[PDB]
């Protein structure tokens, strides 16, 4: 398995490395690595495999759907290389188990992710291991490629990150994280309407439909509880049970209904023989949102969703491809001890007026004011005291927005009051209760650590009974 | 004397602006974040391969007229 | 009449690709999982016993068997609507009949002699020409669709609509044996990536060893690309200084990362050929997987 010089080549032999996802660009990458020569590999992903000829993956074919992405290429590349040592875990890393100790088993750690809130649990955990982390993404014909290494170059969170106005779409999604997951799983399921093909056997009754792929399908998911022991678990539907109990967010009965409407309205499209007409995009409202209400996720409105589907970026499978063995090579500079000479690097879709397709760029050193990687990080957050409880706290500006995992959460006085606790049946009764009853108000610290990425955060409190609509906390600084 | 710009984006998208030459480019920086809709300090925007401070002008970084700029924008996907 | 007939147009086109070895096999890949409406895979070689890994579309126990057989089963079973196909016999034999069949032809492996050949059939046939090999850390793609019409949206312009465009391209004889004694190439040289000379090296000893520099005879390929640095170089008005001595140690048999970048993106140029749709690199596409750089140059007018 040799093509570069002895040193590099028994680096690379020895070591082991940590893929994060087994999407399009990890499978990609995967391949590359035990082409290279790497073979001890681990490669986690928390989702199973959901493929069709709509679009075509390199190693999921139509046999394996159903089964976890990570178990399956590890499967389709010992058919390659059959000497290779992969371990496949079908979780998510942001599972406690996957702490400071594991990250220090490997010499490096490629991310192949698709949001933001595990991009950061990696950003944080590779540099509490103090391991060089290879960071990438993928939109269209675009892409980049970077290294993160602690005290040398800046971390995934040195500077504040475009906030997604247009969706890259990635390889089908079957466990929602984010509502963009829905969007573009109804969408898919859009095109591959208008067993496979249920549709046209029952006649395109929107009740037999909707009781298999919101009702089996999903209890189906639930015999694998690889992901449903530390994770929320999902809620299956039934059609009898819904029947009995513009910018408006609507209940779960009335996308029920236009579910059914819809399918009533577009079979008379399809009796002849796009996305503009109403009938098509109430599909994608009411099959989006029936799956956002299945796994704990907050139902969208036809305006946003509407904005948001125009915004998908189509895949190009073979950009994933590109990045995928920008990553490895970028890897082999690192193993070979020459991280001065590792680059950002850009793809474009054409050349520049320098003729560079790809454009390669000097790594940045850390931010000072990053709150994540510099020493001592403090930020500062208004909030409405007499509104926002414990749990919207820990759920939605402690561990939503900071991007904590498993945190712990004290008041600065020379005390340290335990308001928020990890370890479970301590504070569980704090949730209900408003943060005003602890003496919390303007000018109050809190002291958030969470110990799993070994990470300290200050969080200074303004209070304001003045928020606007819909506003329940904001970030200042 | 006053110099007219191309800002041209990864999708080969193309902005022209007409900017002083002893002006900060900070200003073209933010009006262009501003079009975008983006945060301050979510691109980075080159020139002769150089990144641009948001103290820098044309002048200091002799800049010609319908000379190039290059943003750079990450992907998350 | 929209994106859409594009679309069609790439599911109703035939690919001819020569050379299944690891940028092949990366090209078969991408073509295949894009839905072409056939590809047919030629080789001439027998899998070696170095084979079965670095070719990930050949499974371990096929030494001894055709290369492009032996990629069959896998290739097909990416896409059960591509028609893909085998092709045993050599291509330096091969009748002008052959081509017709195919839209595009993408040549791996070949000597520059073979490539000037199909080039000049494509261009008499109206077919797409497309070359690419990998070198080490180095790798390369090249077109030649001649009068090629596309559609491209062009993003809004303020201080998104379609628009038709024409792009000339010139045969590989041209583009490999460029005149540097004008006043114009003089200009152009210093603008010129030195992988370019790079590929007039390899390509020389292709040409002449039958094979391309191996990690088996690192010491004797090595003193023999030096002495074709000069005999090239020199031959060309260029002073020889322009490739270092250490290029040496970069371009030994295929990286496998190198491939998957370098099969990536000529696989899409040639989707993007076919499909009538964006703007093909006009040229020349140059990747160093050292430093990062893609370069497209313009070389042949
Ligand atoms: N934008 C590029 C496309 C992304 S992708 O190549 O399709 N990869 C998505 C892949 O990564 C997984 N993922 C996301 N978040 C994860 C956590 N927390 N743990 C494990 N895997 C995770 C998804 O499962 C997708 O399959
Ligand atoms: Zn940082």
């Amino acid at each position: 398995s040799r093509g570069l010089p002895r040193e590099l080549a028994e680096a690379v032999a020895g070591g082991r490395v940590l893929v994060v996802g087994a999407g399009g660009i990890g499978c990609e990458l995967l391949k590359n690595l035990v082409l290279t020569g790497f073979s001890h590999i681990d490669l986690i992903d928390l989702d199973t495999i959901d493929v069709s000829n709509l679009n075509r993956q390199f190693l999921f074919q139509k046999k394996h759907v159903g089964r976890s992405k990570a178990q399956v290429a590890k499967e389709s590349v010992l058919q390659f290389y059959p000497k290779a040592n992969i371990v496949a875990y079908h979780d998510s890393i942001m599972n406690p188990d996957y702490n400071v100790e594991f990250f220090r088993q490997f010499i490096l750690v490629m991310n192949a992710l698709d949001n933001r809130a595990a991009r950061n649990h990696v950003n944080r955990m590779c540099l509490a291991a103090d391991v060089p982390l290879i960071e990438s993404g993928t939109a269209g014909y675009l892409g980049q490629v970077t290294t993160i290494k602690k005290g040398v170059t800046e971390c995934y969170e040195c500077h504040p990150k475009p906030t997604q106005r247009t969706f890259p779409g990635c390889t089908i999604r079957n466990t929602p994280s984010e509502p963009i997951h829905c969007i573009v799983w109804a969408k898919y399921l859009f095109n591959q309407l208008f067993t496979k093909e249920w549709a046209k056997s029952t006649g395109y009754d929107p009740v037999k439909l909707f009781t298999k792929l919101f009702k089996d399908d999903i209890r189906y998911l639930l015999t694998m509880d690889k992901l449903w022991r530390k994770r929320k678990p999902p809620v299956p539907l039934d059609w009898a049970e819904v029947q009995s109990q513009d910018q408006q967010v609507l209940d779960v009965k009335s996308y029920a209904r236009l579910f059914s409407k819809s399918i009533e309205t577009l079979r008379v499209h399809l009796a002849e023989k796009d996305k503009d007409d109403p009938s098509a995009m109430d599909f994608v409202t009411s099959a989006a949102n029936l799956r956002m209400h299945i796994f704990s996720m907050n139902m969208k409105s036809r305006f946003d969703i509407k904005s948001m589907a125009g915004n998908i970026i189509p895949a190009i499978a073979t950009t994933n491809a590109v990045i995928a063995g920008l990553i490895v090579l970028e890897g082999l500079k690192i193993l070979s001890g020459k991280i001065d000479q590792c680059r950002t690097i850009f793809l474009n879709k054409q050349p520049n007026p320098r003729k560079k397709l790809l454009v390669p760029c000097a790594l940045d050193p850390p931010n000072p004011n990053c709150y994540v990687c510099a020493s001592k990080p403090e930020v500062t957050v208004r909030l409405n005291v007499h509104k926002v409880t414990v749990l919207t706290l820990q759920d939605k500006i402690v561990k939503e927005k900071f991007a904590m995992v498993a945190p712990d959460v004290q008041i600065e006085d020379g005390k340290g009051t335990i308001l928020i606790s990890s370890e479970e049946g301590e504070t569980e009764a704090n949730n209900h209760k408003k943060l005003s009853e602890f003496g919390i108000r303007n000018g109050s610290r809190l002291q958030a650590d969470d110990f799993l990425q070994d990470y300290t955060l200050l969080i200074n409190i303004l209070h304001s009974e003045d928020l606007g609509k819909d506003v329940e906390f904001e970030v200042v600084g | 004397e006053y110099i007219k710009l191309k800002v041209i984006g990864q999708d080969s998208s193309e902005i022209h602006f007409k900017v002083k030459m002893t002006t900060h480019l900070k200003k073209l920086k933010e009006s262009y974040c501003q079009r975008q809709g983006v945060p301050m300090n979510s691109l980075r925007f080159l020139f002769e391969g150089q990144r641009i401070a948001d103290n820098h002008t044309p002048k200091e970084l002799g800049m010609e007229e319908e000379d190039v700029i290059e943003v750079y924008q990450e992907q998350c996907g | 009449l929209w994106g859409l007939e594009a679309q069609k147009r790439l599911r109703a086109s035939r690919v001819l690709l020569v050379g299944l070895k690891g940028l092949g096999a990366e090209i078969a890949k991408n073509l295949i999982l894009a839905g072409v409406k056939g590809l047919t895979m030629l080789d001439h070689e027998q899998v070696t016993p170095e084979d079965p890994g670095a070719q990930f579309l050949i499974r371990t126990g096929s030494v001894g068997r055709n290369r492009a057989e032996a990629s069959l089963e896998r290739a097909q079973n990416l896409n059960p609507m591509v028609d893909v196909k085998v092709d045993t016999e050599d291509i330096e034999k091969k009748p002008e009949s052959f081509f017709t069949q195919f839209d595009a032809v993408c040549l791996t492996c070949c000597s520059r002699d073979v490539i000037v050949k199909v080039d000049q059939i494509c261009h008499k046939n109206s077919i797409k020409f497309f070359t690419g090999d990998v070198f080490g850390y180095h790798g390369y793609t090249f077109a030649n669709l001649g009068e090629h019409e596309f559609v491209e949206e062009k993003t809004k312009v303020a201080k998104t609509t379609m628009v038709k465009k024409k792009v000339v391209f010139c045969p590989v004889k041209e583009a490999l044996e460029v005149d540097w004694s004008s006043e114009k190439a003089k200009a152009a040289l210093k603008r010129t990536t030195s992988d370019y000379f790079l590929l007039q090296v390899l390509l020389k000893f292709r040409t002449d060893k039958g094979r391309d520099p191996s990690s088996d005879t690192y010491e004797e390929d090595s003193e023999l690309l030096l002495q074709i640095r000069n005999d090239v170089l020199d031959s060309l008005g260029i002073s020889p200084d322009l490739l270092p001595e250490d290029f040496v140690r970069y371009c030994f048999s295929e990286m496998a990362p190198v491939c998957a970048v370098v099969g990536g993106i000529l696989a899409q140029e040639i989707v993007k050929a076919l499909s009538q749709r964006d703007p093909p690199h006009n040229n020349f596409f140059f990747f160093d997987g050292m430093k990062g750089n893609g370069i497209v140059e313009c070389l042949g007018p």
